[PDB]
DNA sequence: TCCGCGGCCGCCCTGGAGAATCCCGGTGCCGAGGCCGCTCAATTGGTCGTAGACAGCTCTAGCACCGCTTAAACGCACGTACGCGCTGTCCCCCGCG
DNA sequence: CGCGGGGGACAGCGCGTACGTGCGTTTAAGCGGTGCTAGAGCTGTCTACGACCAATTGAGCGGCCTCGGCACCGGGATTCTCCAGGGCGGCCGCGGA
């Protein structure tokens, strides 16, 4: 989140964004949230409501039904 | 043929650019390390804040680009337009330092 | 940091400084005797900087008090706090 | 001695070329100044004082001149020797990778 | 940090004249005197003329946030300058009758 690149590359004037990588982390929601930003703009950076409150079968299972569409 | 201008040719532009460009021309952390080292020899271990750190240099950069143009002045004066160590030592002495 | 940080002030640094003061070639050895010659100019700023400092009960050198210790120059033109 | 001509051919003028110009816009960004609180010493009033020029003597030396007596200036004539002109030398840092 | 080199720093010697030094003879100041009077100056004075806190007060500020401007290249002949042929400053030399 604290990278330049991170508002660098966020404010281009381009209509469609691509990314690669090769496997995102399973655990650490914070990157996963700045990627679900770097795709586009909308999401809130609360990201403890959809999880990281409350187990990890559950948590995980949440993770994967909530990043499905993208 | 290579476009090699001839020595004196850039610098017309050249004095055009930073004549009215205003930004510093000499590197930052060499010359904090410089005041550093200065200061720990008057008081060691100085907690050095963001300031009082670019007043110097420009208070300094100040006080040499006037020298620098009397010692020009003095060359022109002693009918060559080189700087020599006689110039800026007659131009320092005749300011009163 | 604290070790022969004197050569801060590069030769082609100097040789830029010499550019403003309108002189086409810049000999050898003009390099370290302004280097010498700033380093008197600010070991003489300094040392009055460092003496205020002492006198204000302060750690700290500000500043003003480099602007202090330039007053008694006799010039005292703009500048942060003057 | 005329001068025909031929040569050393190389230099300002001309044409070609290299990099920048400082605005027209795009995109993105950037902290002045008025506005809910405020606060706080300013602005008159009354008292306090006090000293600092209005006279007034005062006092003391400025000054312009009258009348001698020199002192460097001034012109001139020659000396000379060193800045300057002219020219030659070498040099080492600027432009570029 | 490295190299080509070329305009520029630095010197050798002639010019000659430009001060510099040695001749007389001044123009105006220094000194002795002076007779005054004209400016510089503190004392009775007394008044007006400055300072400071009560009731108010306004006024500029303490803090945020919009937005018309900052920064400079897409966009680029001309400016700025540099470098290769042409006609030429002509220069000059040498030789039949």
């Amino acid at each position: 989140f604290r990278s330049t690149r991170w508002q660098a590359l966020l404010n281009f004037n381009t209509q469609r964004r691509l990314l690669l990588t090769g496997t995102p982390l399973q655990n650490n929601l914070a990157e996963l949230w700045s990627l679900l930003y770097f795709l586009m703009p909308q999401t809130v950076i609360d990201g403890k409501k959809v999880s990281g409150f409350a187990e990890t079968k559950k948590t995980v299972a949440k993770l994967h039904q909530v990043l499905r569409p993208y | 043929k290579p476009h090699r201008y001839k020595p004196g040719t850039v610098a017309l532009r050249e004095i055009r650019r930073f004549q009215k460009s205003t930004e510093l021309l000499i590197r930052k952390l060499p010359f904090q390390r410089l005041v550093r080292e200065i200061a720990q020899d008057f008081k060691t271990d100085l907690r050095f804040q963001s300031s009082a750190i670019g007043a110097l240099q420009e208070s300094v950069e100040a006080y040499l680009v006037s020298l620098f143009e009397d010692t020009n002045l003095a060359a022109i004066h002693a009918k060559r337009v080189t700087i020599q160590k006689k110039e800026i030592k007659l131009a320092r002495r005749l300011r009163g330092e | 940091i604290l070790r022969d940080n004197i050569q801060g002030i590069t030769k082609p640094a100097i040789r830029r400084l010499a550019r403003r003061g309108g002189v086409k070639r810049i000999s050898g050895l003009i390099y370290e005797e302004v280097r010498a010659v700033l380093k008197s100019f600010l070991e003489s700023v300094i040392r009055d900087s460092v003496t205020y400092t002492e006198h204000a009960k302060r750690k700290t050198v500000t500043s003003l008090d480099v602007v202090y210790a330039l007053k008694r120059q006799g010039r005292t033109l703009y500048g942060f706090g003057g």
